[PDB]
């Protein structure tokens, strides 16, 4: 979430097979970059608009799920919404 | 017999969960879909009330206490007390 | 049972117990409660907490009998005794006597008497460890205690003056557990008596053998009459807890004074036959008393010594060991007597002292016991003379024993004997107070 | 073959290494000490004989041979020869035993006569005697005199204290208390002729080969150790001494065997150590009859503890009753009453160790307690060349005691004997300069003792050391030195002050004596400005050249550092540590062996990383490999230590080192400008004329002087400070900022008139100071400190606006002060939302310039500020403008490595192979490019609190080069900045940063 990307996945070796293959499918869509730089930039804007995360917290109260709302990137990256009780109506 | 542990896979055995096909029912464990007999029960016991259990469980899980407490002296020490002191009326 | 794995107990065993009960009503049925368990759960404590149990189980019955004066007034009584508060309880004429008799111990700076009010206020017969073996209906018993003593003198009394059969059996090495288990099978069938001395030490094969044979060991109901005992130590390795809710339990808190421990020293020491001089016999006789002085030294603490030190039948042993060697390797002259003192007070028993505060005690000691011309007086009131001239080896031991038998312990014997200060007596009978005090008030507050 | 048996030897015998024939004959055994035992009969062999049957044999006379050696020496010192002569001939195991035996004969008789002092001359004259010729020695022979000497010490001592005792009753206590050696002049079976009497209590002598070992120096608690040890024993009960680990518990065992001819088998428990060789070693000891030591026996694991707790009953219980065979591992085997087991017993976490409860009436426990020093002290004084060594030994003691009492408890601070053997061990080059007198102990108190003592207790050392004993008004080396250290400051830019030559000299003094050293002090005390100028005025005096390795330790990994082994390929590459001995020790190609080799650390120091290293720490001079070797390190080799902080290491690391605090900073805040300035104008002069810079560095001089900045620094602590910083590190900042503003308006110096110039200059340097000072501050204090600044500053001159700024002309020069002018923008419905959008604020502009003038400077930058502040936005928008400077995104989190920073980095930068710097790695591209590290106070530390991740940016910021993990070799980075966002360190999730690593950047809270 801080960032679009978890650099240890992509490392070293298996960093030049991602950059190998990303080369074929940006060309595939019609567009050359440059750059080396020009290149992992599309790879990482392309995940932060295609995957979502969602979070189902259900006692924020535990300490084990008190670290996910402490989390500054997740905190900041997402949107906490409150479903917490329901309501005698909803009941 | 250690219910105090529980991976997460039996999850969806827990959750009533179900994929439903001509005669097979199938339910996804870890990876492998696997046929349900319906002959099939599931009990979960544990034996320390100390070790808590997953909230996931918990509220899927039926709980029942099958537990010998001090709140059980109260209720057995009345049962030897009328058997010595109204033994016509604890037999009747 | 939580604060200690040896004071366990069952359901069952408080049901069992409340049906003796029986075999303002209301109110008579309930004081009968409160005695029987005073009489069968008192016997598995230590001394600690008998008074602990005492001082609650007065609380929680005279609160809902008695008055709300009357709880306010014993609970700051408790808080004196306690380190909580100190203050002076509400006083009306004639209005409680018995509570009135209580703040005079309290206030008389009196501890320990103060600490068993509560236990006669019980008016239980507090049970003899026969009583309650003989009422128990088990062929099963644990009893631990103190490293201090063991118990094992007190069931060869209680078998012979009841059912004789008295079998003891020291678990040492694998003859000794292989001896064991032949004759445990052996003496149900016969129904002797049987006792395990000290099973901690042996314990693992407790866990595979005697944890198994003592629940196969159901058909012990249907053998002829047998009970087997075994000794344990409260401060040492835990008993399975299933073996132990199984066995009865009772915890030997009988410790003897100065005197007597001089004459069980003392006792022994002419079955060893005569291989010595008539005056070794005279260093044996001071090495009784000596030993019996620092083992009485030893459970006061920490006014006294620094630690609990624990003293064997070894640490006697290997002193006078070390005396036979130094009349055996001198001449009969007295003046021998330095080293003697060195090598009792820093080898033989200053070897498991590592402080040296404690180290100087132990010197400080054999100061006083050991070195001594003419006249020694141990204690105020004993004076021990050197060998007499006529130097009779067996007119000697006779005198040596009549010195014993014509002393009388005075009230006063662990400031006036062991030659601590009074007030460091008193500063210790306190500390225990608080002790049994503050674990009352804890007890009561969580329920 | 029956050669290659002498392998196994060193094994089924404990002293002895390999064994000598003349191959049909077996001519005698040589120990693992290197001590060559002949025996009486060369063993005949045939082909067809069996081990078995030979070696047994051996076994016998190797021992017969031991009492042939004895009676044959002892019979000749009997004859009034002297010792020295003996020494020569006579195997070491035999000459002890010799000396003993008719030492204990002498004195015997002379408690009788009371004729001490005729022996005890005699005795000391033998001493004395002894250790001339040790001198003059072959380092074989060297072994021996030394092993006798520890003896012929206690002779001595043991005859003094008889000497002095009141009457002949306190001498006859005495002597019980003593080993005492004697022969049988009575009786048959030669090798049960030698007995050994203590406190009553006899113990015969078996004719064992002990070869040649290093004995331990005879103390009263010894003494005790051997009593308490006869004592039980006497009695068939086993020996067990419990106590804290470091009290020679096992040490003892061994010794006290030795005294007694017996080699001890010490079984190391639960070194990863097997039951079933135990089990056997067991049956063997006691068929044997040997001594077997169960050495801190307490932690083995419980399975393991059972089964062999109740083994050794059976041995003690066997013993006592005295039982001809006894079961154990379930079979018949014989016991020898000579057999005997000790157990010493280490201390938990919970509390001192006990024996399980079946051994407890088998043997008899003993509290080991560290020797009162007084009596160690004496003897070590005595070996040197004691002059007075009761005096000494009695004084130093005292000093040292009273220092514990009389300073302050200081973490550090150790006056235990440790230290006393350490003031004597430093003592004996410092003899050589001076004399065995109090003079050269007093000087070895202060070389050691006070480079470890903070002010305060620095004069409690100075006053309780002339209070005990004064010696002496003048030093050695006190010219020659000190003018080889200034004429190496006033080249490196620096100022010899008070403390700096202090600690220059305290430095100097140790790298003498102490292999390892340690320097400790807040960061930016002077301790690379001390060895780096101290280390180069030796280059000066001796004219021997140094070869600095200046490593982080804790940004490397004990695998990328000592040498990483892999689990299953057993592959061994090199290391960082162990890569750069091999270039000195493998292959001294070039020149080495005149040079002078320093490898220091500059990172935190913990245990983990000290421990792989301890060895070289040690007495040893080598280094141990996980697999495969020990590499031995030459005396040119130092290691030294940089650091701020020592919660972590444990007290044996310090004093295996020499110490080294600085209680304050070496420099005065003026002087440290002084070099600052000087050291910012060098860089100018690679891109700046002779003439321009002649004329600024003038300018600079003129306008701020120190009596005004004193108290705009005094200022700056009577302010909220966020991410703070001391004082005396924010300088850095001002000197090179300000340095900077001014060549920056240089052109426009030319021209301008002179009154007018100054104002431009102190506007600037007002300026400079203020984000230096205040710049981490409010603002809201910012606005209150422009105040204080203009305050403490001439009145006159032009006064510091919040918003103040010089301007120039577009098109033309020109001069003019104009502040807070602003560029509109408009901006369409699309652009709203984009990673990279800005609504130049009058306050936007004012941080953005300042910023992008601290780059300029090219000092670091920490931007730290509550969430949306727009720390990152002006950091970004300010580069993403201008074609100088690159970006580089990192963001960190809670446990981020060094290796993501590189990764990231590799993505813009090429490394290029030039023969300048060897490997370097500027950008990818031509103009400068700039690490943004984002959330530089998130990721965490190491259990002992130590941030790797950040000690590597300080790497780069402070040495602008790094070890490469994986190669091993330097790179030094060129033309690459580091910048960073962070968080308030009061919000949650923020940890604590090392002022080691913000020291070097310039912080502005936004």
């Amino acid at each position: 979430l801080a960032n679009a990307d978890i650099p240890d996945l992509f490392q070293g070796e298996e960093y030049d097979k991602l950059l190998n293959n990303l080369r074929n499918k940006t060309r595939s869509l019609g567009l050359l970059l440059d750059t080396e730089q020009e290149l992992y930039d599309w790879f990482v804007g392309e995940i932060a608009k295609n995957l979502h995360v969602v979070f189902t917290i259900c006692d924020p109260t535990n300490n084990k799920s008190s670290a996910m709302i402490s989390s500054p990137a997740l905190f900041n990256r997402c949107i906490i919404n409150w479903m917490g009780d329901w309501d005698t109506k909803t009941m | 017999q250690d219910g105090e542990f529980f991976d997460p896979i039996i999850s969806r055995l827990i959750s009533r969960e179900f994929n439903h096909a001509g005669n097979r029912v199938t339910v996804e464990i870890g990876d492998h879909e696997v046929d349900v007999s319906g002959d099939f029960k599931l009990f979960i016991h544990s034996c320390d009330p100390s070790g808590d259990i997953p909230i996931f469980l918990r509220s899927r899980v039926r709980l029942v206490h099958f537990v010998t407490n001090k709140e059980s002296i109260e209720t057995r020490i009345f049962d030897i007390t009328l058997t010595e002191e109204n033994a016509e009326m604890q037999r009747k | 049972g939580q604060f200690h794995w040896f004071y366990g107990i069952s359901i069952g065993q408080f049901l069992s117990c409340f049906k003796r009960v029986f075999i303002t009503r209301v109110d008579e049925i309930l004081w009968l409660l409160y005695q029987e368990v005073y009489c069968q759960f008192s016997t598995a404590l230590d001394k600690k907490f008998k008074m602990i149990m005492a001082m609650t189980m007065f609380c929680l019955y005279k609160f809902d009998i008695e008055s709300e004066q009357y709880k306010e007034a014993v609970l700051t009584m408790i808080g004196v005794l306690s380190e909580s508060s100190d203050g002076v309880p509400k006083l009306t004429v004639d209005t409680n006597n018995d509570l009135r008799y209580l703040w005079d111990y309290v206030t008389t700076k009196s501890y320990i008497s103060a600490l068993n009010w509560f236990k006669n206020e019980f008016f239980v017969d507090e049970w003899n460890i026969a009583d309650v073996v003989a009422n128990s209906d088990n062929n099963y018993f644990t009893m631990a205690s103190e490293r201090d003593v063991d118990g094992t003198f007190k069931l060869i009394e209680l078998a012979k003056a009841s059912k004789e059969s008295l079998k003891i059996i020291p678990l040492g090495s694998i003859e000794n557990l292989n001896y064991a288990q032949e004759e445990i099978s052996k003496s149900k069938i016969e129904g002797g008596w049987i006792l395990l001395q000290n099973i901690q030490m042996s314990l693992s094969w407790v866990k595979t053998y005697l944890h198994k044979h003592v629940e196969e060991t159901k058909a012990a109901e249907e053998h002829e009459k047998f009970k087997m005992f075994m000794t344990c130590h409260l401060t040492g390795d835990k008993l399975p807890a299933p073996l132990l809710q199984r066995t009865d339990r009772f915890v030997y808190e009988d410790i003897p004074g100065i005197l007597d421990t001089v004459k069980d020293l003392w006792g022994s020491q002419f079955f060893t036959g005569k291989i010595s001089g008539v005056w070794s016999v005279y260093c044996t006789f001071l090495l009784s008393w000596f030993h019996a002085l620092i083992t009485a030294r030893t459970r006061l603490v920490p006014h006294g010594f620094s630690k609990k030190y624990y003293f064997n039948d070894c640490d006697f042993q290997f002193a006078s060991v070390y005396l036979e060697n130094v009349l055996a390797t001198n001449s009969t002259n007295n003046i021998p007597w330095a080293q003697v003192r060195d090598h009792i007070a820093t080898i033989v028993y200053g070897g498991k002292i590592d402080e040296e505060k404690d180290l100087e005690v132990v010197a400080k000691l054999c100061a006083h016991v050991f070195c001594g011309s003419d006249n020694l007086q141990i204690v105020p009131g004993v004076r021990i003379p050197q060998p007499l001239l006529q130097q009779s080896e067996e007119e000697e031991r006779a005198r040596l024993t009549a010195i014993l038998s014509n002393t009388i312990e005075p009230a006063d014997s662990l400031s006036s004997w062991l030659q601590l200060p009074r007030e460091s007596i008193l500063n210790y009978e306190r500390l225990q107070a608080k002790e049994v005090a503050s674990s009352t008030e804890q007890l009561l507050q969580e329920m | 073959h029956h050669d290659q048996v002498s392998k196994f030897m060193k094994k089924m015998f404990g002293s002895i290494e390999s064994i000598i024939f003349l191959e049909d004959f077996i001519t005698g055994v040589r120990s693992v000490e290197g001590e060559v035992l002949n025996l009486n009969e060369k063993i005949e062999l045939k082909d067809s004989i069996q081990a078995q049957e030979w070696l047994n044999i051996l076994d016998t006379e190797i021992k017969l041979s031991v009492f042939t050696q004895f009676r044959d020496c002892l019979g000749q010192i009997k004859d009034g020869t002297d010792i020295e002569v003996v020494v020569s001939k006579y195997i070491f195991q035999a000459i002890l035993l010799s000396a003993q035996v008719m030492w204990t004969e002498l004195v015997e008789k002379c408690l009788q006569t009371n004729q001490f002092s005729k022996y005890w001359k005699e005795v000391d004259m033998k001493i004395k005697g002894l250790l001339d010729k040790l001198n003059k020695s072959s380092d074989n022979v060297k072994k021996k005199i030394e092993a006798l000497l520890v003896e012929y010490l206690h002779f001595n001592n043991v005859i003094g204290q008889l000497k002095n005792c009141s009457t002949k009753e306190e001498a006859r206590l005495l002597w019980a208390k003593v080993q005492k050696f004697y022969q049988k002049n009575d009786t048959l079976d030669d090798l049960n002729s030698v007995f050994i009497s203590q406190s009553g209590y006899l113990l015969q002598y078996k004719f064992e080969y002990i070869g040649i070992p290093e004995r331990l120096i005879y103390t009263p608690l010894l003494l005790i150790g051997f009593a308490t040890l006869t004592d039980s024993l006497h009695q068939k009960y086993g020996g067990c001494f419990f106590g804290p680990a470091g009290t020679g518990k096992t040490e003892t065992v061994k010794a006290f065997g030795q005294n007694l001819g017996r080699v001890v088998v010490v079984f190391n428990c639960d070194d990863s150590f097997d039951y079933q060789v135990l089990s056997r070693l067991l049956v063997g000891i006691t068929q044997i009859g040997a001594w077997g030591c169960f050495d801190e026996f307490n932690r083995l694991d419980e399975k393991v503890l059972s089964a062999v707790s109740a083994n050794i009953q059976q041995i003690q219980n066997g013993l006592q009753v005295g039982k001809s065979h006894i079961t154990l591992l379930e079979e018949e085997t014989p016991l020898s009453p000579h057999t005997a087991v000790f157990i010493t017993l280490n201390p938990g976490y919970n509390g001192r160790s006990e024996l399980p409860e079946n051994l407890k009436k088998s043997f008899r426990e003993f509290s080991m307690k560290s020797p009162q020093s007084g009596t160690i002290a004496e003897m070590i004084l005595q070996i040197m060349g004691f002059e007075d060594s009761k005096s000494l030994a009695s004084k130093i003691v005292h000093f040292l005691e009273l220092l514990s009492s009389k300073c302050s408890s200081m973490n550090h601070y150790h006056f235990g004997l440790r230290t006393l053997k350490g003031v004597l061990r430093n003592c004996s080059p410092l003899i050589s300069e001076f004399g065995e007198g109090e003079k050269t102990v007093v000087e070895s108190l202060k070389r050691v003792i006070l480079p470890s003592l903070g002010d305060t207790d620095e004069l409690v050392f100075k006053d309780e050391l002339s209070k005990i004993f004064d010696s002496a008004g003048t030093p050695l080396n006190s010219k020659a030195i000190v003018q080889c250290l200034k004429d190496a400051g006033q080249r490196s830019g620096f100022s010899m002050s008070e403390e700096f030559l202090k600690k220059c000299m305290q430095f100097y003094y140790m790298q003498k004596t102490q292999q390892a050293l340690i320097l400790v002090g807040k960061a930016g005390c002077g301790k690379t400005a001390t060895w780096k100028t101290v280390i180069d005025a030796m280059a000066i005096f001796d004219g021997h050249a140094n070869v600095v390795y200046v490593i982080d330790t804790k940004v490397l990994t004990k695998e990328s550092l000592y040498g990483s082994m892999l689990k299953a390929t057993l592959e061994w590459r090199d290391g960082l540590f162990t890569s750069i001995l091999r270039r000195v020790n493998d292959d001294i190609t070039g020149t080495f062996k005149n040079s002078r080799i320093w490898v220091v650390f500059d990172s935190d120091l913990d245990p983990e990383y000290v421990e792989a290293m301890n060895s070289v720490l040690d007495d040893n001079k080598i280094l141990t490999l996980p697999n495969g070797e020990r590499l031995p390190i030459p005396p040119n080799f130092r290691i030294l230590f940089e650091t701020d902080n020592l919660d972590h290491t444990t007290p044996a690391t310090i004093t295996r080192c020499g110490l080294l605090w600085f209680s304050t900073d070496v420099c005065s805040i003026s002087s440290k400008i002084d070099h600052l300035l000087n050291k910012s104008y060098e860089a100018l002069d690679n891109k700046l004329s002779m003439f321009e810079l002649d004329k600024l560095k003038d300018l600079i001089s003129d306008s701020f002087d120190m009596a005004s900045l004193t108290n705009i620094f005094t200022c700056s602590n009577d302010l909220v400070h966020i991410l703070g910083v001391r004082t005396f590190n924010k300088l850095e900042t001002a000197v090179q900022l300000a340095v900077h503003l001014i060549s920056s308006y240089r052109q426009w110096f030319q021209n301008l008139d002179d009154k007018s110039l100054k104002d431009v200059i102190t506007l600037l340097i007002k300026r400079s100071l203020l984000y230096a000072l205040a710049g981490d501050s409010t603002g809201e204090s910012q606005r209150a400190f422009i105040q204080t600044i203009n305050t403490y500053f001439g009145h006159d001159s032009q006064e510091l606006s919040d918003y103040s700024t010089i301007v120039i002309a577009n098109d033309k020069l020109s001069f003019s002060s104009f502040c807070s002018e602003i560029p509109s923008v408009s901006l369409e419905a699309h652009e709203v939302m984009r990673p990279d959008i800005v609504i130049p604020t009058i306050d936007t502009i004012k941080h953005e310039k300042i910023f992008y003038d601290l780059l300029n400077s090219k000092r670091g930058i920490i931007l730290c500020g509550p969430p949306g502040s727009g720390k990152t936005m002006i950091m970004n928008n300010a580069l993403r403008n201008s074609s100088l400077y690159d970006v580089v995104g990192i963001n960190f989190s809670k446990d981020t490595t060094t290796e993501h920073i590189l990764s990231a980095l590799h993505r813009h930068t090429n490394y290029v192979t030039t023969s300048k710097g060897l490997t370097l790695l500027p950008k990818s591209d031509i103009k400068n490019l700039v690490l943004f590290c984002d959330e530089i106070n998130l990721p965490k530390l190491d259990k002992y609190g130590s941030q790797n991740v950040v000690l590597f940016l300080r790497q780069l910021m402070e040495k602008q080069g790094f070890w490469k993990t994986p190669e091993n070799k330097w790179v030094t980075i060129e033309r690459i900045h580091i910048v960073g966002a962070c968080n308030p360190p009061t919000d949650p999730g923020r940890i604590p940063m090392s002022e080691r690593f913000t020291r070097h950047a310039a912080i502005l809270y936004l």
